[PDB]
C-alpha cells in the first residue's frame, strides 16, 4: 500500500541489544586498575578483581575525585608502570546530582580518566561497568538516563583513541554476579565488542538495525498546544512547520533567544499561514521554575500534548577538553530542560513528547562528543518514560537540512563519508511514523555504508552495524 | 538438562529473566503505556 514510506523505511533504524558472545578469556598480564571512588565500600570491586588477579594480571585501585585533574590519573599510573587496561567502576550504583544530569560525576571522570591515559602514554583499553546504565530492550528500565551519557561519550572516545578505549560493560542494578561471571572474557574478548551489558540472560551486543514501518493505521495528531523548546532553531523549526502542516491547533516556539532570533518573525509568519495561534517566548528551558511557570503559563484554554524538546546548544565536542562539567553547561539547555519537562509533564497527558536527539549518541561522531551525552540522556528518558505511563519518542536526528543547532563543521565532514542531509519533507514524515509505531527511541539518517564502513569500522571493528544487512559494503 | 534444572530449582533461581532479542520480535510496539493499544504486550519479561 506504500512506496514513498520505503525512503522513510530506509531513514529509520533502531539501536537493539542483540546477545553476543562474552568474548575470549585470554589470561592478562601487568595489572588492571580498578578505577573508581572512595565515598563508600564497594562489593563491585571485590568481585571484579576476583576475576581480575585470576585473569593473570594484579589489581589496582585508582581513587578518582570529581574534576580531581586532568593530570592526577596520569601520573598515578605511571607510578604503577605498565597496564593492560583499567575497569572505571565509578559509574556503579551512584545516583544522579539533581543539581544536572552531565554533572554526573562519574562522566567527568571517565573523560578525565580517558584524557589521562592519553597523557600518561600507557596505551591500554579503558572499560567503564555501569549499573543498567542502557536496557536490553524496553523489557528492561534504565535506571539512570544520565549514567548512558558516558555511554554516548563512549561510542565516540573509541573514535579517538582506539587504544586507549576498551568499551563499556553494562551490569543489572544492585547484583556484582554477572561482573565474576563475565568481565574477564569481556575485557579481554577478541569479539570486539565496545558495547557491553551482562544480564542475568546473558551478554547483549548494541547493535543498529533496521526499522520496519508498515505504516500502521493509528495516527497522531498535533491535538493541543505544542511546546517546541528551541522552536526558532531549525531542529524545531521544520519541526514547528510541519506541526502547522499538519494541522496544530496551537504551538508555543520556546526559546531564550525567541523574539530576539534571527528568524524568529519569519518563522512565526509562516506556522501562522499554515496552521493557527503560533506563539513565540522568550524563555529560559534549564530553569525548573522558568518553564513551570511556562506550563502554568500555557492558557487552560487549551492543554499540553506535544512537548517537542528540540534545543541544544554546542561549541565543541573534542575530548581533549572534555570535561563534565563542559559537556554540562555545553548541553544543559538539552538536559537539564529535557528534565524539567520530564518532570512537570509526569502529571500532564501528553501525547508525544518527542526528544530531538542526534547520531552522536547512536553511533560515533568526532566533534560531537559533548554534544553526545546529551542526546544519550535524551534517549534515555525516553527509553523510561517509556517504562512509565508518558509517551516519548527519541528521535536520533541526522544531519538536518537547514538547521545549524548540530550542523557544524563535523556535519560537512561527516556528508562525505556516511551520514548525508536528510531532506525535512521526508524527515518529517519519519516522526509522524515514528509516532505512528509510537517507536521509544529511533535513529533517522541517510547513512550510506559504501562510505561509512571506511569511516567508522576502519579505526575500531564494530559489532553495532553487523546487523544492518547492507552494511557489510 | 534435567540436572541443570535442578541446579535451579534447588538453589531457588527464577528463569523470568526478559523478552528474547534473537527472535527478531519488534518490542517497541510491544510496549506502549496505553494498555489497550492493539499489538501490545503487558509482562516486561518471563522465562524464554
Amino acid at each position: 500500500r506504500s512506496t514513498e514510506v520505503d525512503e522513510v523505511s530506509a531513514l529509520r533504524y533502531r539501536i537493539e541489544w542483540r546477545p553476543t558472545g562474552a568474548g575470549e578469556p585470554a589470561r592478562l598480564d601487568g595489572t588492571w586498575l580498578v578505577a573508581k571512588y572512595a565515598g563508600t565500600a564497594d562489593e563491585t570491586s571485590t568481585a571484579a578483581r576476583e576475576a581480575l588477579e585470576s585473569a593473570g594480571a594484579r589489581v589496582r585501585e585508582l581513587v578518582v575525585d570529581a574534576r580531581c585533574g586532568r593530570d592526577e590519573l596520569a601520573e598515578r599510573l605511571r607510578s604503577v608502570g605498565e597496564v593492560a587496561g583499567v575497569l572505571s567502576l565509578l559509574a556503579v550504583d551512584e545516583a544522579e546530582p539533581e543539581e544536572a544530569p552531565l554533572a554526573l560525576a562519574s562522566l567527568a571522570d571517565t573523560l578525565s580518566l580517558v584524557q589521562a591515559m592519553v597523557s600518561a602514554e600507557l596505551g591500554c583499553p579503558l572499560w567503564t561497568v555501569t549499573e543498567s546504565a542502557v536496557a536490553t530492550g524496553p523489557f528492561e528500565r534504565v535506571r539512570n538516563a544520565a549514567h548512558g551519557a558516558l555511554w554516548g561519550v563512549g561510542r565516540v572516545i573509541a573514535l579517538e583513541n582506539p587504544a586507549v578505549w576498551g568499551g563499556l560493560v553494562d551490569v543489572p542494578a544492585g547484583s556484582v554476579a554477572e561482573l565474576a561471571r563475565h568481565l574477564a572474557a569481556v575485557v579481554s574478548g577478541g569479539a570486539g565488542e565496545d558495547q557491553l551489558a551482562l544480564r542475568a540472560d546473558g551478554v547483549y551486543g548494541r547493535r543498529w538495525v533496521r526499522a520496519a514501518a508498515p505504516a500502521t493505521d493509528d495516527e497522531w495528531k498535533p491535538t493541543g498546544t505544542v511546546l517546541v523548546t528551541g522552536g526558532t532553531g531549525g531542529v524545531g523549526g521544520q519541526i514547528a512547520r510541519w506541526l502547522a502542516r499538519r494541522g496544530a491547533p496551537h504551538l508555543l516556539l520556546v526559546s531564550r533567544s525567541g523574539p530576539d532570533a534571527d528568524g524568529a518573525g519569519e518563522l512565526v509568519a509562516e506556522l501562522e499561514a499554515l496552521g493557527a495561534r503560533t506563539t513565540v517566548a522568550a524563555c529560559d528551558v534549564t530553569d525548573r521554575e522558568s518553564v513551570r511557570e511556562l506550563l502554568g503559563g500555557i492558557g487552560d484554554d487549551v492543554p499540553l500534548s506535544a512537548v517537542f524538546h528540540a534545543a541544544a546548544t554546542l561549541d565543541d565536542g573534542t575530548v581533549d577538553t572534555l570535561t563534565g562539567e563542559r559537556i554540562e553547561r555545553a548541553s544543559r539547555a538539552k538536559v537539564l530542560g529535557a528534565r524539567n519537562l520530564h518532570e512537570l509533564t509526569r502529571e500532564l497527558d501528553l501525547t508525544a513528547f518527542v526528544l530531538f536527539s542526534s547520531f552522536a549518541s547512536a553511533f560515533g561522531a568526532p566533534g560531537l562528543g559533548g554534544y553526545a551525552p546529551g542526546n544519550a540522556y535524551l534517549d534515555g528518558l525516553a527509553q523510561q518514560r517509556r517504562s512509565d505511563g508518558l509517551p516519548a519518542t527519541a528521535v536520533a536526528w541526522g544531519t538536518w537540512a537547514g538547521s545549524g543547532m548540530a550542523e557544524g563543521p563535523v556535519a560537512d565532514r561527516f556528508r562525505r563519508h556516511g551520514v548525508i542531509e536528510m531532506p525535512p519533507e521526508t524527515a518529517c514524515r519519519a516522526l509522524q511514523n515514528a509516532l505512528d509505531r509510537a517507536e521509544v527511541c529511533p535513529i533517522v539518517i541517510d547513512v550510506r555504508w559504501d562510505r561509512f564502513l571506511l569511516a567508522y569500522t576502519a579505526q575500531r571493528p564494530t559489532r553495532l552495524f553487523d546487523e544492518i544487512d547492507d552494511a557489510r559494503r | 538438562t534435567p540436572e541443570e534444572f535442578w541446579e535451579l530449582l534447588s538453589e531457588g533461581r527464577d528463569a523470568v529473566a526478559g523478552l528474547p532479542t534473537d527472535r527478531g520480535w519488534d518490542l517497541d510496539s510491544l510496549f506502549h503505556p496505553d494498555p489497550t493499544r492493539s499489538g501490545t504486550a503487558h509482562q516486561r519479561g518471563g522465562g524464554f
